[PDB]
């Protein structure tokens, strides 16, 4: 039913998200969309790591976003829409009947959770982000690991290259 | 699930909001008492019996003055933004150790540092939407200020992480049996009050609710009650790093009132660096948290590495 | 100065504070807004005086 | 007038000014519904000749240090006749709402059931001042048409002169405003054109 | 994490409540002209706040985001000690920090950690 | 030596690219913040504006 | 007082010069508390105001 409940979330603020015009709408709607989509990746795990992870990454990416809105474009014009949102209520109610009406059964995810798995499974028993996570730091792809941090220093030097802090501060007309 | 247990976690989680509610009450009286004793003069003493109801006296004034409808503001933006800041103040007390199963947070870090980001997002919400100059330089401090103190914060908790073994909170209290963690911890003792006061936006930072340099900071749009709820989040903040500081550095255990001796000593600690230290710029607030406490985070986070192998070959 | 009546003629009052906050532009100039806040305390300049 | 015989009673319209009743009536949240704004007859029937505070009050002051005014009536109208739907579309073209980006419409009140009840509403469960003066009473205030009465004496007997609202109103819904916090330069906004003002024959011909 | 929902909804529930109590609660008076302008210390602003700010910590913000995505990489490693080889963690751990010290070191030399002035 | 081969209606009220292929930006004026500590600020000390 | 003085050409007693020169060191340290307190509101600390 939660499940249900997140889609028909998903898709109302998929459809505010594709109509706004201004950075800050854009903004709050990917905030409670990253929200939602942490919550429903969460279900398909066994373990919660992931969600967590995803949270920290896009609340660490869009706390600069709004420095570059007060930067450029601070001052755009908001504009309400009766169309919008009677489309979005409709649509939001019509979902949530058409999800009370459904079998939860047969549109529920066949990803395995924690308690999905069997009680034979002796890997399930372990901590819980344990085998998740080990391919990280074992044998055949820590090189992998390996080329992530120095993609992130050629990343970090990029970045100190083509924004030049000895030019001066950014804003518009500047 | 058993019906019972829902039941249950309802009713301590409702009275955990309360107790924390009245507790953030009398902890503005606690600081305008100690405060006052800091320097030569009281506290607040005729009002009530012997000053005891003066939060109830500043609780009904708050709760009766105009609402502000501003003029150039988005106000259906700015009346939203103070209870979401309440709302994730006091969902962040939902990650506290309870030795009864009152929920059980295996990733309580990770909780604690999504709910830490999101209190400043509600601080740098009400900043840009009262549409006042002083408003905007106190939000976009809040903004510089959580991207100075955020890494930081992660990596130092890393490093508490790793004596432990696990996420989970409780079991710092397992780890803390024999003897408390400030012994090993004091220069991130030093540290993480260092950070805790620029998670909560206190002094010696203080920049997202300036009195000298900006007017009140954020809050010079807010009266009446959006300014109540934003004072009440940052308090219950205050509180809950207080918590965290009695967590990982002090005993763990929840059963004894000595704990809570210490989370009121920890408070008074907080009230105290306030009322001696001055304040900062957060050009060297940034600075510092980039320069100084990462680089010793990411050291200390070796040496933690260091002697975690030396310790696990041992065992 | 006096023209020798019961009055004073005129009585200018120099005050300390009006020069430093003249060069209050070109000190205060390229710093930030907090070292804005301390430079006008360090000129001492109640503005009694300065406006006379 | 029975009981003390020389008072000077005025007859005012409908006034108009700061902390009045009339513009933050239709200026407030309360009166329109969906950002529609509801009208007795979508505001054609009725013809409104509103009066500008000051204008009262120096009338007033006029009919105090004048000994001739008393017991006399003084009627109190504004210089210009205007229809209401005119009134209301000037105000939302004062308060930068238009038809297309705030999407301000105008609709007949008399085929919604649902305002009445709302006004009633807010009436009953209101324990001072109803929320934005809305109440039956002010209903029927609006809806009626402004009549004045022939050999009565108007305000230009009293010596004031009178405010045209093309004069006030511009900055009288200057706070009412919508998209205030848009940083707009000189040419983002064109100023609105004035009213049209109604005549006596189109009056006679509209009450026909 | 249900029960974190439904709790999560009743916290927002209960401060909207509250916020509702104060609004309904408080003094009704009648809204001034220059009551609602905003505050601008007591004179009149010459300004919006909606003017361009001007950002002068631009190369501090994505270098927070990238060390922001680099503590992404950490927080794994504190379970994966118990249940891999020691060699290939320690190899891993070390290398990770000795390069972060490398990169934030480096910056530090070339003071593009300080703010752009 | 046009813009292009065969110019159109539209295309032939182009310019010539410059032969060094460097195009400098322009110099444009900007107009900063101005932010008053006005006479309510505990900073300006009471009775002090600074239109900074 | 020394501007009438020197206008007057009289001359003040010793005993009036030095409660003139007691009482305007008192003074001295007066503003220079004035001095302190307002710079440490000013910087931030709250406590040497009051103790002062
Ligand atoms: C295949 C499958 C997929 C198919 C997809 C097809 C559909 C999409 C196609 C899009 C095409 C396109 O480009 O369209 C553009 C086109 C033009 O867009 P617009 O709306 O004119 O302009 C929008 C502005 O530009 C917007 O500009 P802005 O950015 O300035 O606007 C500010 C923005 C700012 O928005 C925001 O900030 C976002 C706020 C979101 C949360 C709100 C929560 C509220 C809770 C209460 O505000 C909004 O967007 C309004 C949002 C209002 C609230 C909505 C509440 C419901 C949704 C809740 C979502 C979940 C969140 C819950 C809370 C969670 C808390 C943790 O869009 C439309 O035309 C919309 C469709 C309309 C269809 C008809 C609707 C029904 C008929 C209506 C009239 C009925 C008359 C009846 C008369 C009866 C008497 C005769
Ligand atoms: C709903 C969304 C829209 C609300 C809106 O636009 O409100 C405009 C309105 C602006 O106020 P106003 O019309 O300019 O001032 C005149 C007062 O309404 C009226 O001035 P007053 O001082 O005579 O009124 C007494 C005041 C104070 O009343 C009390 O202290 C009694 C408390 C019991 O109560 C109110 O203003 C509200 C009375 C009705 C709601 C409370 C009664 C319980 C039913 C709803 C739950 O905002 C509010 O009234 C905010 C509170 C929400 C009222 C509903
Ligand atoms: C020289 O030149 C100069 C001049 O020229 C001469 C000048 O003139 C000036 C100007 C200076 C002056 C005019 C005077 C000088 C100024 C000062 C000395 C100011 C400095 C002093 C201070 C700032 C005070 C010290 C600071 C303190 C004490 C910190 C605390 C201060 C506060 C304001 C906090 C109080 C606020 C509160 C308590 C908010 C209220 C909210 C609540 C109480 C909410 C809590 C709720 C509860 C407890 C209960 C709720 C429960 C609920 C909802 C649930 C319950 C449910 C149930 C069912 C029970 C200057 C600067 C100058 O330089
Ligand atoms: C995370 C915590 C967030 C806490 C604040 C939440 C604010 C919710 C506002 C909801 C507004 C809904 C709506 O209809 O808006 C249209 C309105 C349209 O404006 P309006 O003024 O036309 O609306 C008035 C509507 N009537 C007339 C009916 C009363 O826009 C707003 O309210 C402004 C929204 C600003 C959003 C700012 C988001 C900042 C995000 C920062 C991080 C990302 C970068
Ligand atoms: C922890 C406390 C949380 C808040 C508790 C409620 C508010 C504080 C107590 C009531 C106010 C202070 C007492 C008071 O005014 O008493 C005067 C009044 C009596 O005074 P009075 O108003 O009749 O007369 C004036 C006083 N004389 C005669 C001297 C001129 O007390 C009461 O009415 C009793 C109230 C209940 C007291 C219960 C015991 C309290 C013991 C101390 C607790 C701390
Ligand atoms: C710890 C948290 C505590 C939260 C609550 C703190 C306060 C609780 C105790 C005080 C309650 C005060 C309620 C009324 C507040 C508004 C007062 C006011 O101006 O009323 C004028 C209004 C209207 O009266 P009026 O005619 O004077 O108003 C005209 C408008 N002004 C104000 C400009 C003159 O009075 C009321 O609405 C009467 C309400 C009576 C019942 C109130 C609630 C009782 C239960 C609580
Ligand atoms: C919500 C908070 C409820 C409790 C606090 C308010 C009621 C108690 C109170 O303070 O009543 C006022 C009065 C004391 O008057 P006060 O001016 O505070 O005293 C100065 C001298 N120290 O105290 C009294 O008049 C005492 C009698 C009433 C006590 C009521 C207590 C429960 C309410
Ligand atoms: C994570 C991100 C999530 C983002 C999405 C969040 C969405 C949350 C839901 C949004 C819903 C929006 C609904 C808005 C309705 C009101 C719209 C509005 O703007 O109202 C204006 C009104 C007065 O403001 P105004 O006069 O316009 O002044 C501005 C001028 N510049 O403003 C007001 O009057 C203020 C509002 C008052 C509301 C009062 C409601 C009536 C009382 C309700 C019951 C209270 C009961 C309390 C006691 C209970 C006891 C059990
Ligand atoms: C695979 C990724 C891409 C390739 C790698 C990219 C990053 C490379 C970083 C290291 C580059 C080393 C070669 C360039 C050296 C340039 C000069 C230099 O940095 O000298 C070291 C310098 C000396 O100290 P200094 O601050 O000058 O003290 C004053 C003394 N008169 O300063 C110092 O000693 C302090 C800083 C030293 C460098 C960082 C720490 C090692
Ligand atoms: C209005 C929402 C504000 C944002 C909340 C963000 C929470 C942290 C991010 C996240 O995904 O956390 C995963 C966590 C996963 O749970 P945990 O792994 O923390 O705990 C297991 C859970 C009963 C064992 C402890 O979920 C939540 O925190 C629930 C969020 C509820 C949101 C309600 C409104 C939609
Ligand atoms: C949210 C929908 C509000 C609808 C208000 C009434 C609209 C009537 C339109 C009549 C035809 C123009
Ligand atoms: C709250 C809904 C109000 C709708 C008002 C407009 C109705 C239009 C149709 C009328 C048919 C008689």
């Amino acid at each position: 039913m939660i499940q249900l409940m997140l889609y028909s979330l998903i898709i109302t603020t998929s459809i505010i998200f594709l109509n706004m015009i201004h950075p800050l709408a854009l903004g709050l709607t990917l905030l409670i969309q990253t929200i939602f989509v942490c919550l429903l990746t969460g279900l398909m795990t066994k373990s919660f790591w992931y969600s967590y992870i995803l949270f920290l990454i896009f609340l660490g990416g869009m706390l600069v976003l709004f420095i570059y809105v007060t930067s450029l474009a601070s001052n755009e014009m908001f504009n309400l829409s009766m169309k919008l949102t009677l489309f979005s209520s409709l649509i939001l109610i019509f979902m949530l009947i058409l999800s009370f009406i459904m079998d939860k059964t047969s549109s529920s995810l066949f990803l395995m959770n924690n308690d999905m798995q069997s009680i034979i499974n002796m890997n399930s028993y372990f901590m819980e982000n344990s085998l998740s996570l080990n391919k990280l730091y074992n044998f055949p792809t820590n090189f992998i690991t390996i080329l992530l941090m120095n993609y992130l220093l050629i990343t970090l030097i990029v970045i100190v290259k083509i924004t030049k802090l000895f030019k001066g501060p950014i804003r518009m007309m500047s | 699930m058993f019906y019972m247990e829902f039941i249950l976690s309802l009713i301590g989680s409702l009275l955990l909001i309360i107790c924390v509610l009245v507790s953030v009450a009398f902890l503005t009286l606690l600081e305008r008492k100690v405060l006052g004793y800091i320097q030569i003069r009281k506290g607040p003493n005729k009002v009530g019996l012997m000053g005891i109801p003066q939060p109830f006296c500043d609780a009904i004034k708050l709760f009766t003055k105009e609402q502000t409808y501003p003029l150039l503001s988005n106000y259906l933006s700015y009346y939203i933004s103070p209870i979401f800041s309440l709302f994730l103040s006091l969902f962040v007390w939902m990650c506290m150790p309870f030795f009864v199963k009152l929920y059980s947070f295996n990733l309580g870090g990770l909780f604690f540092l999504c709910c830490t980001s999101l209190g400043v997002y509600t601080v740098m919400v009400a900043g840009w939407s009262s549409n006042s100059n002083y408003a905007l330089l106190g939000g976009l401090r809040a903004v510089a200020q959580t991207i100075s103190y955020e890494v930081s914060l992660a990596l130092i908790l890393l490093s508490f992480i790793f004596l432990i073994g696990s996420y989970n909170m409780i079991y710092f209290f397992f780890y803390q049996v024999y003897m408390w963690f400030l012994i090993i911890l004091f220069p991130m003792a030093l540290v993480w009050v260092s950070i805790s006061l620029a998670e909560t936006n206190r002094t010696p930072f203080d920049f997202a609710e300036g009195e000298s340099e900006l007017v009140s900071g954020f809050n010079v749009e807010y009266s009446s009650g959006g300014f109540a709820l934003i004072f009440m989040a940052e308090y219950a903040s205050i509180l809950f790093m207080s918590m965290l500081f009695c967590v990982i550095f002090l005993g763990c255990d929840v059963f004894n009132l000595l704990f809570y001796m210490k989370l009121t000593f920890i408070s008074f600690v907080f009230i105290w660096v306030r009322g001696t230290l001055p304040r900062f710029r957060y050009d060297k607030l940034m600075y510092l948290a980039w320069k100084c406490f990462l680089s010793f985070s990411l050291n200390y986070l070796l040496f933690f590495i260091g002697f975690k192998i030396l310790l696990f070959s041992l065992l | 100065i006096s023209d020798g009546s019961s009055r004073p003629y005129r009585c200018k009052i120099k005050a300390p504070g009006f020069a430093h906050l003249a060069a209050l532009e070109k000190i205060g100039k390229q710093h930030m807004l907090a070292d804005v806040v301390a430079i006008i305390g360090t000129l001492d300049v109640v503005f009694g005086e300065i406006d006379r | 007038r029975d009981a003390f015989p020389n008072a000077t009673i005025i007859r005012p319209a409908d006034i108009y000014g700061s902390e009045d009743r009339f513009l933050r009536y239709y200026a407030h949240i309360w009166r329109r519904q969906f950002r529609s704004m509801p009208l007795w007859h979508k505001g054609e029937k009725t013809v409104k000749q509103p009066v500008y505070v000051s204008d009262v009050a120096q009338a007033i002051i006029n009919a105090a240090k004048d000994p001739d005014s008393a017991g006399r009536i003084y009627q109190a109208v504004g210089p210009k006749r205007y229809q209401l739907s005119e009134l209301v579309d000037w105000f939302h073209r004062l308060m930068r709402k238009d038809q297309k980006r705030w999407g301000y419409m105008r609709y007949d009140m008399r085929w919604d059931p649902t305002f009445l009840l709302k006004a009633k509403l807010n009436s009953f469960i209101c324990p001072g001042t109803p929320i934005g003066g809305l109440h039956p009473a002010r209903i029927e205030r609006e809806a009626v048409t402004d009549k004045v009465l022939t050999g009565v004496p108007t305000l230009e007997d009293l010596g004031v002169t009178l405010t045209t609202m093309e004069q006030q109103v511009p900055w009288e819904l200057r706070p009412y405003r919508a998209a205030l916090y848009y940083d707009a330069e000189l040419g983002e906004f064109e100023t609105p054109s004035p009213p049209k003002c109604i005549e006596a024959r189109d009056e006679l011909r509209l009450f026909a | 994490m249900f029960s974190i929902i439904f709790i999560a909804l009743l916290i927002l529930l209960i401060t909207t409540i509250v916020m509702f109590l104060a609004s309904i609660l408080s003094k009704k008076a009648l809204i001034d002209r220059e009551k609602s302008s905003p505050f601008e210390c007591g004179f009149d602003p010459k300004s919006s706040s909606r003017l361009p700010f001007s950002l002068r910590f631009f190369l501090i913000t994505i270098i927070f985001l990238i060390f922001d995505v680099e503590i992404a990489l950490i927080l794994p490693m504190i379970i994966i000690m118990k249940y891999s080889n020691i060699m290939i963690w320690t190899i891993t751990s070390i290398i990770f920090i000795l390069i972060l010290l490398i990169g934030l070191y480096h910056e530090w030399n070339q003071g593009m950690l300080n703010w752009s002035n | 030596s046009g813009p292009v081969m065969y110019p159109d209606e539209v295309t032939s009220l182009w310019t010539v690219p410059p032969w060094n292929s460097k195009v400098t930006p322009v110099e444009k004026s900007v107009r900063n913040l101005t932010l008053n500590f006005g006479p309510q600020h505990p900073a300006a000390h009471g009775v002090l504006r600074l239109v900074l | 007082s020394l501007a009438v003085e020197k206008l007057l050409n009289i001359d003040v007693p010793l005993r009036a010069k030095y409660i003139r020169t007691l009482f305007a060191e008192i003074t001295r340290i007066l503003n220079h508390i004035m001095a302190v307190g307002t710079h440490a509101l000013d910087v931030g600390a709250l406590t040497p105001f009051f103790w002062l």
